[PDB]
């Protein structure tokens, strides 16, 4: 198990210094946007450790 | 081992539901999304859905949507697909599959679990 | 669904090829079109994942590609352990996938 321990792997942008991005907003396909649902295009950003 | 551990055959009687469990085993379960595909064995082979470990999100298509939906469980690293109205037209093997896509979600899907054999009867 | 050709026949050392018709809309412009490798009674593999591209552990034999509309992979050389029919499959659209199918590649 121990898999609480959750990393970002996408995002649109890098961070600013000392951000803090919190939202689990879907990340951007590139093509037609995807107004909150997974796939192809526009996946989940989180990412756990295992 | 990338072996899928899947659940013993099961015997449902008909209009009722029944589950179905895959166990991974030895791969990180967390990002590697989790097909769900039956084989009838008439022919052909369908697509319904996939549940991801990560985020939990489901998608189906329009023929199970609303009909059947699919669970994780991180504790025991394993998948759960639940069939609400078990009919007469759905006796299938159904496989469970890893895509080779390892967080994003396409449909690139590799290894395939040894086959729970789904039988309606009357 | 994707429609497609039923079987195929050849001998072992031969070359045969496999087809499924798909229409140019949901298998030509929108790629990641796979195949996979079924034998009865057991569970099947990917054989090519891309449009071109086979994974770790296939055999040089198997090559395919897309052409227009309709994707195709053949084989040559064949022998006693392809015995097995073959499914195509692509995304068409929306998280909306389809399998074709089946062909059954068959040898003499
Ligand atoms: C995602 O997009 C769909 C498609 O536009 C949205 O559904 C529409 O939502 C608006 C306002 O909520 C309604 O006026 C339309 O009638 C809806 N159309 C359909 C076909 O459902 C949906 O609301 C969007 N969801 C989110 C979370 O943004
Ligand atoms: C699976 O993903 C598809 C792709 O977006 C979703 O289909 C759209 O969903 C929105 C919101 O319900 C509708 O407004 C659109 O009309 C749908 N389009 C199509 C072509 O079906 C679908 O809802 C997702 N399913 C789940 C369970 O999340």
């Amino acid at each position: 198990g121990n898999y609480n321990y959750l990393y970002r792997l996408f995002r649109k942008s890098n961070l600013k210094p000392f951000e803090r991005d919190i939202s689990t907003e879907i990340y951007q396909a590139g093509s037609t946007p995807c107004n909150g649902v997974e796939g192809f295009n526009c996946y989940f950003p989180l990412q756990s450790y295992g | 081992q990338v072996q899928l551990v899947q659940s013993g055959a099961e015997v449902k009687k008909p209009g009722a539901s029944v589950k179905v469990s895959c166990k991974a085993s030895g791969y990180t379960f967390t990002g590697y999304y989790m097909h769900w595909v039956r084989q009838a064995p008439g022919q052909g082979l369908e697509w319904m859905g996939w549940i991801n470990p990560n985020s939990g999100g489901t998608n189906y298509t329009q023929m199970f949507q609303g009909r059947v939906t699919m669970t994780r469980d991180t504790s025991i690293s394993t998948a759960y697909m639940e069939v609400s109205r078990l009919r007469s037209d759905d006796t299938a093997v159904y496989y469970c599959a890893r895509d080779r896509s390892w967080a994003v979600v396409y449909y690139y899907m590799d290894v395939w679990g040894k086959g729970t054999t789904v039988t309606v009867s009357s | 669904a994707l429609t497609q050709p039923p079987s195929a026949s050849g001998s072992p050392g031969q070359s045969v090829t496999i087809s499924c018709t798909g229409t140019s809309s949901d298998v030509g412009g929108y790629n990641y079109v796979s195949w996979y490798q079924q034998h009865p009674g057991k569970a099947p593999k990917l054989m090519i994942y891309e449009v071109s591209k086979r994974p770790s552990g296939v055999p040089d034999r198997f090559s395919g590609s897309k052409s227009g509309n309709t994707a195709s992979l053949t084989v040559s050389g064949l022998q006693a352990e392809d015995e097995a029919d073959y499914y195509c499959s692509s995304y068409a659209g929306s998280n909306n996938l389809v399998f074709g199918g089946g062909t059954k590649l068959t040898v003499l």
